[PDB]
């Protein structure tokens, strides 16, 4: 008597189930004068394999087929030990006794006809085990109920998961990685280790020993091209130095000791570190991989519902993961394997001027002598570059004025925009110790030459921002940088900006920037300045309400 | 045993049934694909002989040709022909009895690397918490230090 | 060395320990007597004998 429709469906009933007349198999120990006794066991072998009970239509294959689809895939977990253990102290004037019997997982292929279920098959697969305890007294008498089991139980809450058969991103273009958080586990207990029922007074243990290594990760593409399995996988060890993929040896252990007047009920979850690769490009992701790297579980603790309060037959979640960790996202920039990484070999002094040596954007390496504020123009400021700090540079191997490659791939972007035709040039402060990566752009048949200068005072206060040089004035649009970020527009008076939200107005006496006005918030401003018929205006974005920013400056 | 026949010269490499290896111990590395429980099939020429011989040596019975098996597509159909012999093989009992046998027939692993196969050390991890009784240490896990330890 | 030491170890996985079993089920003797004439009867294949 069932309220579906006719067909075969997929039924879980949940974990912890005792078979019948297999109770004291195992064994049993006995603990006495506050002696403390731990009895556990290993399923990898021998008793992890599960037992079938197929009718006539759903044979052995058909039922490990419609149960691995839509359930947890025992075969590949049944090849990783998992151990399991219980512990409990005796009084310190009796004596203890407390055997040890597995439980399962049962799933049921049912056929419902006419609201009947009219054929069933039952699959048992094996999970943890379940202890049970009795403080006994010489020739006393114990109920039959205790050692013997007449008909299978379910010690854990019954369930009946059923399923019938048929914002705005201120970035730059190029690769970032991007932890999304740890403690992620599919839907529909696909990666529950197992549930543990202990009972009051006791103590349980759910443990991966790692004894087999072996761990599988979860990988899903926008795009097989580009972003594959290998490219995803050495984008991650570019960006977080991740090195064991599919291995681990880091044990875990998940320990619960139940109180003394109730029982408690601990799930073990195998869980996962989700990584987005984006390839982020002109405001919109056009390709995204995400990536699993498997972590080190998820124990949740619950205690027992009310005694048959209601089963509910309940459908199962699509297709899923859930996040049981913190809430975590970090992004980092990843070096483009597709361009080529050019090096200056001896450290930038006080002036240098690197010659570009095919079309094809690239990287230029480099590092500073002394820490200061440098401009990075190029030949006429024709070709917009872009500017990033290699992250964790600097704290490992030196010399004294010249470059140490430390190979390192994770940079993080400073300044600089993506525009090949917008001219345009960079101040940046430059520290010693660190290296430093050049993105020159697609670039022609000019030799171009970028020219690093020491900048000491004057041009020494826009730090850290790209000056775009408008030799036209009417708008200009522009990748617009994150909140606490610089912009600046050099140009030979309203000055607003249309959809972003300080402001500076230096004029130049050729530099010498002297300040005109300051605090000037450009969000839809109607002011007016009246310059003398060459200044720079200098933007900090206080709320990035879009990925542009149009600098709008009517005469 | 089932034969997989679901492999080509073109399945991506995804190192659990084709996979790339290093040959013995030189600097020649071959693509080999599994077709069987520690079978495997590498559809190119032997990498230790070498495919250009001078004339003098030449055993009778002696077609040489250094360019075969080399393109793409005769690598291909060199493996679709092991398969299909190895199913032909297969068919029958006597073959399967042959091939499982092969299949079971692991060489024996060498002990510990101390010698002896008998039993491995010990390893006590995963101490419970201090409480009213205090001092669990002891109250932990047991761990075979070295599993599959030959 | 497997039926006494091998057999009986608790902390090797079963693909090396059950493969080794089943390959000393088969006596030395067995594998001296494989030859492809029992093959050739067992496929109905002709081939050179002398």
């Amino acid at each position: 008597t069932i309220d579906l429709a006719d067909g075969n469906y997929v039924v879980s009933r949940g974990d912890g189930w005792i078979l019948s007349r297999q109770n004291q198999i195992l064994g049993g120990s006995v603990i006495s004068n506050g002696s403390t006794g731990i009895v556990g066991d290993l399923r990898v072998n021998d008793n992890a394999i599960p037992y079938y009970y197929p009718t006539p239509s759903f044979n052995e294959e058909y039922i490990k087929n419609n149960i691995q689809t839509v359930f947890a895939n025992f075969t590949e977990a049944n090849q990783i030990p998992i151990g399991f253990e219980f512990s409990k102290t005796a009084p310190s004037n009796k004596n203890l006794y407390m055997y040890l019997q597995y439980t399962y997982i049962r799933y049921e292929i049912i056929k419902v006809l006419q609201h009947e279920i009219i054929e069933r098959a039952v699959l048992y697969v094996p999970s943890l085990g379940y202890v049970k305890s009795i403080e006994f007294n010489p020739g006393e008498k114990i109920n039959k109920d205790f050692y013997f089991l007449t008909n299978d139980k379910c010690i854990l809450n019954e369930q009946f998961l059923y399923k019938k058969i048929l914002r705005v991103l201120p970035y730059s273009n190029g690769l970032y990685v991007i932890n999304k958080g740890d403690g992620y586990i599919r839907t529909n207990d696909k990666d529950l280790i197992g549930t543990l029922l202990i009972e009051a007074g006791s103590s349980g243990s759910i443990i991966q020993p790692r004894l087999r290594n072996t761990t599988r990760p979860l990988f899903t593409t926008s795009n097989d091209a580009k972003f594959s399995q290998q490219y995803t996988e050495e984008r991650l060890k570019d960006a977080f130095n991740v090195q064991l993929f599919n291995t681990s040896t880091s044990l875990f252990k998940f320990v619960e000791e139940a109180p003394s007047n109730k029982n408690i009920c601990i799930k073990a979850y195998n869980t996962y570190e989700k990584y987005e690769l984006i390839d982020y490009q002109n405001g919109s992701i056009v390709n995204k991989a995400e990536y699993y790297l498997p972590s080190l579980g998820y124990c949740e603790v619950t205690n027992a519902p009310s005694p048959e309060s209601e089963v509910v037959k309940t459908q199962v979640a699509e297709d899923g993961f859930i996040q049981n960790g913190p809430e975590e996202e970090i992004v980092v920039g990843v070096i483009d394997p597709s361009e080529n990484i050019q090096e200056i070999n001896t450290a930038i002094s006080d002036n240098y001027t690197y010659n570009i040596p095919n079309n094809n954007p690239f990287y230029i390496l480099f590092t500073v002598n002394t820490t200061g504020i440098y401009k990075i123009n190029a030949q006429n400021n024709l070709p917009s570059l872009k500017i990033y700090e290699a992250i964790g540079s600097g704290n490992r191997n030196f010399q004294s004025g010249n470059l140490c490659d430390d190979d390192i791939k994770a940079i993080n972007y400073i300044t600089g925009f993506d525009s090949p035709n917008a001219k345009s040039y960079l101040v940046v402060l430059l520290n010693k110790d660190k290296n430093y990566y050049i993105r020159v752009p697609q670039t022609s048949n000019i030799e171009n030459q970028i020219k690093f200068k020491r900048e000491e005072g004057d041009l020494r206060n826009l730090m850290n921002s790209s000056v775009n040089i408008i030799d036209n004035l009417h708008y200009y649009t522009r990748q617009s940088p994150d909140v606490h970020d610089y912009i600046s527009y050099e140009f030979t008076i309203r000055l607003y900006t249309s959809y972003n939200q300080i402001g500076t107005l230096f004029r130049v006496t050729e530099y010498n920037l002297i300040n005109i006005q300051q605090n000037l918030n450009l969000l839809n401003s109607t002011k007016s300045i009246r310059l003398l018929n060459i200044y720079i205006l200098k933007v900090e974005v206080t709320e990035l309400n879009n990925y542009n920013i149009k600098l709008h400056i009517d005469i | 045993m089932n034969i997989n026949d679901n492999l080509s010269i073109n399945s991506p490499v995804d190192n659990k049934n084709v996979v790339v290896v290093r040959a013995r111990k030189t600097d020649t590395v071959f693509k080999a694909f599994k077709v069987a429980p520690n079978i495997w099939v590498a559809p190119e020429r032997y990498y230790g002989e070498s495919l250009s011989i001078d004339e003098e040596y030449k055993v009778d019975g002696g077609i040489y040709d250094s360019n075969f098996l080399s393109q793409d597509s005769e690598k291909d159909k060199f493996l679709q022909a092991i398969i299909t012999l190895l199913k032909r093989i297969n068919s029958t009992n006597a073959g399967e009895k042959l091939l499982s046998l092969i299949s079971t027939a692991i060489p024996f692993p060498y002990g510990y690397i101390g010698g002896g196969y008998y039993a491995p050390n010990m390893i006590t991890f995963g101490s419970a918490p201090k409480s009213n009784k205090k001092l669990n240490s002891l109250i932990s896990s047991t761990i075979p230090f070295p599993y599959a330890g030959y | 060395i497997y039926e006494t030491q091998i057999e009986g170890n608790n902390a090797i996985g079963n693909d090396i320990k059950l493969r080794l079993k089943q390959k000393f089920r088969i006596n030395i003797n067995d594998i001296w007597e494989l030859n492809l004439n029992y093959f050739s009867k067992e496929f109905s294949i002709m081939m050179p004998d002398r």
